[PDB]
């Protein structure tokens, strides 16, 4: 509703300004407005959407963890639990908003492999965040929703993108984190990270200097996780 | 927790 | 209104939790709720109020400056100006909220010199922030409101507090910044900072180790400004 | 701009 009266181009322009100003809540609201205009997003626009929401939820997740840790150490009255709950609900709300944009209608209109993989990666990531705070049975269906999104993205990426494609690499990095941190599957995590690294290494020779820089940055983050996990 | 992808 | 149903003690407890979680907007809302309970604030509570709002407005001010700089370099369509205006209005709103708490009724009920100086310092600081974004004639009355608040605080502090008192030192630091950055009075700024530093130096011998640490920290910040200004 | 007082 709220951005309904602003031009799509103005929303994108303002999202970029908000990024420069480190006003990520505003950035996210601008990009939501832009998505709700109903047109497909370009590559640059998808990146703006992703940056905005990653910063918003990243703050929320960091606060949630601080509060959860205090709550665990308490096990005073109801305040820590209440405030943890408040932050958790706000986080769930942001995740639901993102998931709702993906479902209405970014994924369904995404035909090119790069756009489709991008959005399905996002869908996995935001179900993963919901999983981090979920408890019990809804927890299982949330975890399976994340897994299903990542798996669909992986299947498309393997068929349609080079092993060095940054989106493909990032997806593999995040799905490997899903396996290690959420699914209790450290061996799958390690396998995925190693195979992804090795297949990218083998394709580096095909890259220009600028593409090489991007691919190798992500490869280093895969290696960093492998180091931590072994 | 393990690091996931940062922003570009 | 919004925190009206929560216990004062719960509000303070949650403000501390929000500080730990780096959730300063929440912190500020909790402390506003606590002030609106109508009781005086303790020393610790005053510090929580101040930390909360300084972080909120500090983010806004940083964003405003980024946007103002882009706007100045533009001198495209109305978007930069519009978004700068949006951030500016939000900032003015926070400042007005703080000033409204001070006026209803923190200053009037503050009898002890330390509490009164604390609140009048705050009043100066928040009129100073309003001055940073003001243009023309309201600008003059805003600047005079800041000046008047700082001056009243200085007069009380000189009569009632030692020259090493951290509140007294901080007030002098901020009033000196007011002179340099807002009032176009660099010589007054330098004078105030030097005299404050020298009078504190002369009283350090009276201090315990813990008090010495706090006083000397602020004295170093006065010196740092004097270095920048000369 | 000149630095003012930081938080304690
Ligand atoms: C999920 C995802 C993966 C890759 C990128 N991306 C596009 C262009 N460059 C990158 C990149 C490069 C290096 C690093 C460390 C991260 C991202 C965006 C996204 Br949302
Ligand atoms: C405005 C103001 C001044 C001083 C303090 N304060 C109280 C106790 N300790 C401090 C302090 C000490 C060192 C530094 C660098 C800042 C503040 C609080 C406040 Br709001």
């Amino acid at each position: 509703g709220a951005m309904g009266s602003m031009e799509r181009a103005s929303l994108i322009q303002k999202a970029k300004l908000a990024e420069q100003a480190e006003r990520y809540e505003d950035m996210a609201a601008f990009m939501k407005g832009a998505v709700e205009k109903g047109e497909e997003l370009s590559c640059e626009e998808r990146n703006l959407l992703s940056v905005a929401y990653k910063n918003v939820v990243g703050g929320q997740r960091a606060a949630w963890r601080v509060l959860s840790s205090i709550e665990q150490k308490s096990n005073k009255g109801p305040e820590v639990r209440e405030y943890r709950k408040k932050v958790e609900t706000e986080l769930q709300g942001v995740c639901d908003t993102v998931l709702g944009l993906l479902d209405s209608h970014l994924i369904k209109e995404a035909g090119d492999a790069e756009s489709r993989v991008f959005y399905l990666k996002m869908k996995g990531d935001y179900y993963r965040y919901l999983a981090e705070v979920a408890t019990g049975d809804d927890k299982k269906r949330i975890i399976d929703s994340a897994r299903s999104a990542y798996q669909e993205a992986m299947d498309i990426s393997k068929k349609e993108m080079p092993p060095t494609n940054p989106i493909r690499l990032g997806l593999a990095l995040n799905f490997s984190v899903f396996h290690y941190e959420i699914a209790n599957s450290p061996e799958e995590a390690i396998s995925l990270a190693k195979t992804t690294f090795d297949e990218a290494m083998a394709d580096l020779h095909t890259l220009s200097e600028d593409s090489y820089k991007d691919s190798t940055l992500i490869m280093q983050l895969l290696r960093d996780n492998l180091t931590l996990w072994t | 927790r393990t690091p996931s992808l940062p922003t570009p």
